[PDB]
């Protein structure tokens, strides 16, 4: 129950289509606030808040600090990049789907990237209202999972498939209940 | 083929290198010599201080030069430049 | 289509004097070093065998958030940080079906400092074995994200709960999770 | 062997 | 900061040993180093690289079997090669990134060493320096004195010629000969000679005290190095001659 003090530099590298337009992004925080920082298109730091001012000041006044921070967009970031594309920006695991009752669920768990589309279809064709989602959802093991519940009358006869559109499969992927 | 001069002429050195670069390193010499630490030059272009020195990287031919605003008799020498290849590891392999 | 972000996120934390230095890649760390054992873990083994990088590096690289640290202490005329409450929540790896290997998962979300107490309770009886935890994941809005891992196979038998406490928690979170799920 | 992921080094602040 | 220090600079091995470099560092970490080994002309080749943090070390080109590299410090790092040959015989320099640099690979090399593995040590000999006054005909027609100095029948090429004017040492004024004049060149095992003259001059070349030593250091065969032959142990003794002001 002492006072903690808290300093939150942050270098955040941005690619676009891949390394055809990088971005680096030197950030600093005293506890959570940023304070200085440094754009790669502003192509020099600049103070957020006051504290960071002298900050501001003293890095574009040495050629080193300011030579550097600018080199960033190619001898870091677009180096990296380079490292783990192969396995980060490919990575791609299949979603595993599964359907069961409550309210009809239909959840898609352990799959990456995070980009997906759920549908469903009542016999055949696509029911487009009456679905609740829960949105992407990171499990911190490099997978994210979601849920996808369709609200119904199980009538007799009546057949539901939950679609699932994922890049990690060639052909959407589809589970059918009863 | 020689750099005449005890004042001025041109330092050309045209130095090569095959995989792309990140960090240049300027290192001409002697004999038994550690280095010649010039200056670095990184994927941009321009940075050449102290006369006789002058570093153009042109990462669209893949090569560098060292030119000397005024020789003397201590810049005759053997010159070559280092490079450390991008998303790779640290290491330096110079060229010609 | 790819379009990334990539994050050194790395801290220093007085008086605690602990710290880290952690890379982010869209959200989901690549890997990071603990001042601790000075060794770089990478967060998918795997990732171990196509990329290196030097501990020390990032040990070093702390040394100079210290005193950068203290520096903006004073600087700052010696304000301290707003404490910033967690916001537990109890996840299940997959669908959890009975006698079928699964694991909880604890989402401690969108606090600071950097500094928690997590502990597994299996029927009150805390879990000191087997559990796991990533560091401290760096949010959008400059927070903290963590997760806690409990391994388990299912049963209505048993129940567990996850107890986060926070210095903006007046009382320690509790949060259950009983076979079953919203 | 083996790439490796280059660290921007931190400067200190006045 | 930055520095380094390559241990052995001049070593001689008979063709058949180990001799061990030890690339070392200055205040700074090196979690890695590297070692090349360059020759005459030939820009300076990377043989391999030897990284702390157990990590192995990689072996580049194909150069592959023995050399053995052992980097333990994080401080030092060691380069035996194995066996030997009259073909190893090259520079070895070596670098080490500073591991705290990150992005901006700082490396920094060492001053280098000349592994001098001889087919045998019957092919060694050291020099003996003397001094020269200079000409009464120079110090008139110019007011200056070149004294000159010259060393006869060293090998290994192990020097480290100083002039020592009037006690204390001074560089301001000297000139030494780049390459040696072999004693019998056109022959395979000619030993060498190199001259170096001092024009100082200040009408002290020839006054009072003065007094003036060539100099010559030589690095002389290991103290583990086998010696028959009958003529003394060409060890790492250092030779001078001196000469006063007239
Ligand atoms: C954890 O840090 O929370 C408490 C509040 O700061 C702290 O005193 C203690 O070290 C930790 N809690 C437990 C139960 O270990």
């Amino acid at each position: 129950t002492r006072p903690r003090f808290l300093w939150q530099p942050k270098r955040e590298c941005h690619f676009f289509n891949g390394t055809e337009r990088v971005r680096f992004l030197d950030r600093y925080f005293y506890n959570q606030e940023e304070s200085v920082r440094f754009d790669s298109d502003v192509g020099e730091f600049r103070a957020v808040t006051e504290l960071g001012r002298p900050d501001a000041e003293y890095w574009n006044s040495q050629k080193d600090i300011l030579e550097q921070a600018r080199a960033a967009v190619d001898t870091y970031c677009r180096h990296n990049y380079g490292v783990v594309e192969s396995f980060t920006v490919q990575r791609r695991v299949q979603p595993k789907v599964t359907v069961y009752p409550s309210l009809l669920v239909c959840s898609v768990s352990g799959f990456y990237p995070g980009s997906i589309e759920v549908r469903w279809f009542l016999n055949g064709q696509e029911e487009k209202a009456g679905m609740v989602s829960t949105g992407l959802i990171q499990n911190g093991d490099w997978t994210f999972q979601t849920l996808v519940m369709l609200e119904t009358v199980p009538r007799s006869g009546e057949v539901y498939t939950c679609q699932v559109e994922h890049p990690s499969v060639t052909s959407p992927l589809t589970v059918e209940w009863r | 083929q020689a750099l005449s001069i005890q004042e001025g002429e041109n330092a050309t050195m045209n130095c090569s290198y095959k995989t792309s670069i990140n960090n240049l390193q300027w290192y001409r010499q002697n004999s038994g010599r550690g280095l010649v630490h010039l200056i670095l030059i990184r994927s941009n272009e321009r940075e050449k201080h102290s006369g006789r020195l002058r570093v153009t990287l042109d990462t669209s031919k893949k090569s560098s030069s060292l030119l000397i605003t005024a020789s003397r008799a201590a810049d005759t020498a053997s010159y070559f430049c280092a490079t450390d290849t991008t998303s790779g590891t640290y290491k330096y392999i110079f060229g010609t | 289509k790819e379009e990334h972000v990539i994050i050194q996120a790395e801290f220093y934390l007085n008086p605690d004097q602990s710290g880290e230095f952690m890379f982010d890649f869209d959200g989901d760390e690549i890997f990071h070093v603990d001042m601790a054992k000075k060794e770089t873990v990478w967060r998918l083994e795997e990732f171990g065998r196509f990329a290196s990088f030097e501990a020390q590096g990032a040990l070093a690289n702390i040394a100079v958030d210290k005193a950068n640290l203290e520096i903006m202490t004073k600087r700052s005329n010696y304000t301290p940080i707003t404490n910033v409450p967690p916001e537990v929540t109890v996840l299940t790896n997959s669908p959890v079906e009975l006698r079928e290997p699964n694991v909880l998962i604890c989402f401690i979300d969108k606090f600071t400092p950097p500094v928690v107490n997590v502990t597994w309770l299996r029927n009150g009886k805390p879990v000191t074995t087997g559990v796991s935890e990533t560091v401290f994941l760096p949010r959008e809005d400059h927070l903290f994200r963590k997760f806690h891992y409990l391994p388990f196979l299912p049963s209505t038998e048993d129940v567990y709960d996850c107890r986060v406490e926070h210095w903006g928690l007046d009382e320690p979170l509790l949060k259950h999770w009983e076979f079953d799920a919203p | 062997e083996n790439p490796v992921v280059h660290f921007f080094k931190n400067i200190v602040t006045p | 900061g930055a520095v380094v220090s390559q241990h052995p600079s001049w070593v001689i091995s008979k063709s058949g040993t180990s001799v061990k470099i030890e690339c070392r560092s200055l205040d700074f970490q090196a979690t890695t180093m590297f070692w090349y080994r360059q020759f005459p002309k030939q820009s300076l080749m990377l043989m391999a690289t030897s990284n702390e943090g157990s990590k192995a070390t990689y072996e580049q080109g194909v150069e592959k079997d023995k050399f053995l590299i052992n980097h333990a410090s994080l401080t030092l790092s060691t380069l035996t090669v194995t066996s030997a040959h009259p073909e190893d015989s090259s520079f070895y320099i070596c670098s080490a990134r500073d591991l705290t640099s990150g992005a901006n690979n700082e490396q920094f090399f060492g001053p280098g060493t000349r592994l001098t593995v001889l087919e045998d040590l019957k092919n060694v000999f050291p020099p003996e320096v003397a001094v020269f006054e200079p000409s009464e005909a120079e110090i008139s027609h110019t007011q200056k004195a070149t004294l000159v100095c010259l060393a006869t029948g060293f090998y290994p090429d192990h020097v480290e010629l100083s002039w020592w004017v009037n006690g204390k040492e001074v560089h301001s004024g000297v000139s030494t000969d780049p390459q040696p004049l072999k004693e019998q060149p056109a022959l395979n095992d000619s030993r060498y000679s190199l001259s170096s003259r001092l024009r100082v001059s200040a009408t002290f070349w020839q006054n009072p005290r003065n007094h003036f030593r060539c100099q010559v250091q030589f690095y002389g065969l290991s103290e583990n190095d086998e010696w028959t032959q009958d003529r003394a142990k060409p060890v790492t003794q250092i030779v001078s001659a001196e000469a006063w002001g007239r």
